């Protein structure tokens, strides 16, 4: 099941794109949840780490459309270099990450804009609509995020396509607001905040079942430090649409490393100086639930600034919106057409020339997520997705480094003699990869579940632990003495035999931080991706 | 002839944080001291957050609105919250919840090591920066799994209270880590707890083993 598929904008335009799509809806919103459940004020050393894994990440893509001339999505790569039940599960990935950053993007700026005006729809809401699943669905529906959606669908069954004008508007209005943000907190906050004690375990609002924690710089610790990063990951997504541009590019392979790096680098940026700002203004435990930044200049008198962010956040969410929007009927129209979804999803409309079915069925599929889930729950749903898919990506980058060119005794393994890629090392790297992904797998469920034991000291759990680290690092080693492809690339990955190989192990990890309902909601997802395929995928593929 | 006897457990700094009195003839009331090991930390070392707490001063931190008092304005929900990430310490009531948790668990506990009234052969084990425990083999009483134990030592720690019966009590937002020192035969003998004895009570865990330095001694009146 691995057929495999026969084949200006400048920087500063790929930067902007990236910027956009990327920062909104993950620092207005989530920030200051992560701030006041998971991290407290050490989200900051949480959105560094999240950073990190991006840019390995974006590093991947980097070389992982260097390989292949027709920019595009991931899944084009994939099907393209590796098979076709790969690129099915990475299609099937980046369609879920597509569809619940709508649904996300969408309820953020539902409840926002429902904030700015008073909350009323949340009150009708409330009135008028009750799921009876609070351990599981949403305590209010957000029928707003569901009417956006429509509107939004609506206007892209139409045609309409990404203003790259109206996007660099709205990206400079939010950067604005966000350094307005970053000084206000530098200004008016105090780093008495980051030293929280006891003596201050005390809102002067009247909430219950305030979590205080600790205190100080890191109230929840390193694990909930972990925890954050996992969720701030959402805030990283969304430089993908860099690689994916419709637009030709003045320097494509060139320019979309560069600019992914940087737009990167600048969110990474942003986020550190909004989130420390955030919690230098107020304390953490003290955060509001709806409206963190907002509650936090009120707190130190500057309520009016609540309109500035209101417009900045207003501006962030819309261009993040899009940024899920544009990409959700293009992958699936790409996967209908190639025949791994049904045929009738890729039937382009004469009277608009666009995939009204994809898109009407996409919209819908979000359009209900938004309405049924909370936006954490949606949040973590989307970044268990793009997680694994970048994981895939590295993956195909690490195996594809050392296979050849497209048409034993244990000494050979360790010492190939042959000065290229053999189709024997490319076999014996393949099979590395996939024993070092299972076990690093395994470290991670035993750096999680077993957490408490290896704390503990427990002999299996330091015994497991010890050999899955040092086997991980002996299959490393194998792949690094298998000579990689001389197959000239523009861009490459610096260390192939290590960076995509902790760009997986982070990856992993930091799934791992994520709740149990989040996996099994990840698990009946893949579940039907893999019913699809194997009932109507196989057999019904375009390259069959 | 009969004396207002009086027992007083006191920090390290020599501050009377507990005492329990009766009438009895000298050298014929040996009760067992319930001293809670918070109180003992008050103005005591920084770890357990009492530095600046003046002995019989309340326990600090906001009440668990799990506690009896119900939900209140400002509660604190981390009494419920798993005390995996917590430090034990004293300054809250879940910081008191883990300390109790650390104090119970069979892997974890604490140990306690003689002071000044340690022979000279256990010159050796260090003086209050070490807690006295400089090394193992110096402790001789406290609850962990080897269950060290002195022929000589005066007094023996362990827990009052068992991990159910404390938890409620921590809840309650109340000192919850009650100590039970019973009087060793050698203690009982000996007369000089007029000048007071001390000791160093160390948490084994992993990493600091942080500690504190308690003492005890007896004070009389005629009545
Ligand atoms: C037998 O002796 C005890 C002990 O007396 C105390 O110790 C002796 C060594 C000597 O230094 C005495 O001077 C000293 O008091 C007697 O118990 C004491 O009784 C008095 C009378 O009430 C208590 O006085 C205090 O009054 C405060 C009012 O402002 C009150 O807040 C105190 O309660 C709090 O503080 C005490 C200690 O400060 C604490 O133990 C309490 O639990 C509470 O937090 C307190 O009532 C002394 O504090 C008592 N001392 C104790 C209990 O150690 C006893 O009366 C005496 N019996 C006879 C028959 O004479
Ligand atoms: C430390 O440990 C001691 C001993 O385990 C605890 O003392 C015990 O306290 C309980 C409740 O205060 C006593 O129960 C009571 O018994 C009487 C009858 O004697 C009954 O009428 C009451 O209704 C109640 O059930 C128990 O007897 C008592 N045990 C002893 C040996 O005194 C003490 O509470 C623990 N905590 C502290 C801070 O000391
Ligand atoms: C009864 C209804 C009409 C209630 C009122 C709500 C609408 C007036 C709002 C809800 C969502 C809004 C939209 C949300 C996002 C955008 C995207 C925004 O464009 C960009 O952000 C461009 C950047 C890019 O393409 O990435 C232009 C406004 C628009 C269409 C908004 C127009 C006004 C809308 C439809
Ligand atoms: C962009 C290039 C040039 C550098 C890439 C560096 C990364 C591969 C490093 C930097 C920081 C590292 C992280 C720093 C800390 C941790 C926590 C570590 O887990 C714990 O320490 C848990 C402890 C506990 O149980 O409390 C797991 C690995 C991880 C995520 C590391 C994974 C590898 C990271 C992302
Ligand atoms: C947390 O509480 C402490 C204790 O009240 C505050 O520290 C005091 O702050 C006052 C300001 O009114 C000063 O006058 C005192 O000198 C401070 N004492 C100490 C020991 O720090 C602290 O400011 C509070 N933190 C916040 C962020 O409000
Ligand atoms: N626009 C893509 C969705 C994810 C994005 N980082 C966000 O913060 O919503």
């Amino acid at each position: 099941m691995l057929r495999r598929k026969v084949v200006c904008l400048n920087t500063y335009d790929l930067v902007a794109l990236g910027v956009g799509s990327t920062l909104g809806a993950g620092v207005y919103v989530l920030a200051g949840a992560v701030a006041r459940e998971n991290a407290g004020p050490a989200i900051v050393i949480s959105f560094l780490i999240a950073a990190l894994a991006s840019v390995l990440a974006g590093l991947c893509y980097g070389e992982f459309g260097a390989r292949v001339p027709k920019t595009g999505s991931a899944y084009l790569y994939s099907y393209v270099t590796v098979g076709e039940l790969w690129a099915f599960i990475t299609g099937w990935n980046l369609i879920l990450s597509y569809i619940i950053g709508t649904s996300s993007v969408a309820r953020a700026w539902s409840a926002t804009f429902d904030e700015l005006i008073g909350k009323p729809i949340g009150e009708f809401s409330r009135q008028h609509m009750a799921l009876n699943a609070p351990g599981v669905l949403a305590q209010t529906p957000d029928i707003f995020a569901v009417i956006i959606i429509i509107i939004l669908t609506g206007l892209l069954t139409l045609g309409v396509k990404e203003s790259a004008m109206v996007n660099k508007i709205f990206t400079c209005i939010n950067v604005l607001v966000l350094c307005f943000i970053v000084v206000s907190g530098f200004v008016k906050g105090s780093i008495k905040n980051w030293q929280l004690t006891e003596k201050n375990f005390s809102c002067n609002n009247n909430d219950t079942n305030v979590k205080y924690g600790e205190g100080g710089f890191m109230p929840f610790g390193f694990s909930g430090v972990l925890s954050g990063a996992a969720t701030c990951f959402y805030a990283f997504v969304g430089f993908d649409c860099i690689a994916t541009t419709g637009e030709e590019v003045k320097n494509p392979q060139k320019a979309i490393p560069v600019g992914i790096v940087a737009s990167l680098l600048i969110c990474f940026i942003a986020y550190f100086g909004v989130s420390a700002a955030l919690t230098l203004m107020m304390p953490y435990f003290c955060l509001d639930i709806d409206s963190p930044l907002p509650g936090a200049f009120k707190h130190q008198g500057w309520e009016e600034a609540k309109y500035a962010v209101a417009i900045g956040s207003l501006c962030a969410l819309s261009t993040s919106l899009l940024g899920s929007m544009f990409p959700m009927p293009r992958v699936i129209y790409a996967m209908a057409e190639d025949g791994l979804l049904f045929k009738f999803l890729a039937k382009i409309n004469n009277r608009t020339k666009t995939p009204v079915i994809a898109t009407v069925t996409s919209g819908a599929i979000a359009a209900v997520m938004a309405f049924l889930f909370e936006l954490k729950d949606l949040v973590d749903l989307m970044s268990i997705g793009t997680l694994l898919a970048y994981s895939l990506v590295a993956a195909c980058v690490l195996v594809l480094r050392y296979q050849p060119e497209q048409p034993f005794s244990l000494k050979s393994i360790l010492s190939p003699k042959n000065v290229e890629p053999s189709k024997f090392s490319g076999l014996i790297v393949n099979i590395s990869a996939g024993l070092l992904a299972a076990l690093i797998i395994t470290v991670c469920i035993v750096a999680v579940l077993g957490r408490e034991a290896l704390a503990e000291g427990t002999l299996w759990a330091v015994f497991v632990m010890t050999g899955s680290v040092l086997l991980c690092m002996l299959v490393t080693g194998i792949i690094w003495r298998q000579p990689e492809s001389k197959t000239k690339l523009s861009f490459k990955v610096p260390f192939v035999p290590v960076l995509p190989v902790l760009s997986i192990f982070v990856n992993i990890y930091l799934m791992m931080q994520l709740d149990q309902g989040t996996w099994v909601r990840f698990a009946v997802w893949m579940l039907i991706g893999f019913t699809i395929y194997f009932g109507y995928g196989i057999w019904h593929s375009e390259e069959a | 002839q009969v004396y207002n006897i009086t027992w007083e457990v006191t920090n390290g700094d020599r501050e009377t944080v507990w005492a329990i009195s009766g009438n009895h003839p000298l050298w014929t009331w040996w009760p067992v001291l319930t001293p809670d090991l918070c109180m003992l930390a008050l103005s005591g070392p920084p770890h357990w957050g009492l530095e600046y707490q003046a002995p019989y001063s309340s326990p600090p931190g906001p009440p668990c609105c799990s506690g009896s008092s119900g939900s209140s304005a400002g509660c604190s929900r981390d009494c419920d919250e798993p005390l995996t990430s917590l430090t034990p310490r004293c300054n809250t009531a879940w910081n008191r919840l883990k300390l109790d948790q650390v104090t119970h668990k069979s892997s974890e506990g604490f140990y306690v090591c003689p002071g000044s009234h340690r022979p000279r052969e256990a010159k050796s084990c260090g003086g209050p920066d070490s807690f006295y425990c400089a090394s193992w083999g110096c402790e001789t009483t406290g609850r962990v799994y080897w269950k060290p134990s002195s022929s000589w030592d005066y007094i023996t720690v362990d827990n009052n209270l068992t991990t159910s019966q404390a938890v409620q009590v921590c809840k309650d937002n109340k000192w919850c880590n009650p100590l039970a020192i019973q009087f060793t035969n050698a203690g009982k003998q000996v007369t000089s707890w007029t000048t007071g004895h001390y000791w160093g009570l160390r948490l084994y865990v992993s990493g600091r083993d942080p500690g504190l330095t308690f003492g005890i001694r007896l004070r009389y009146q005629n009545l």
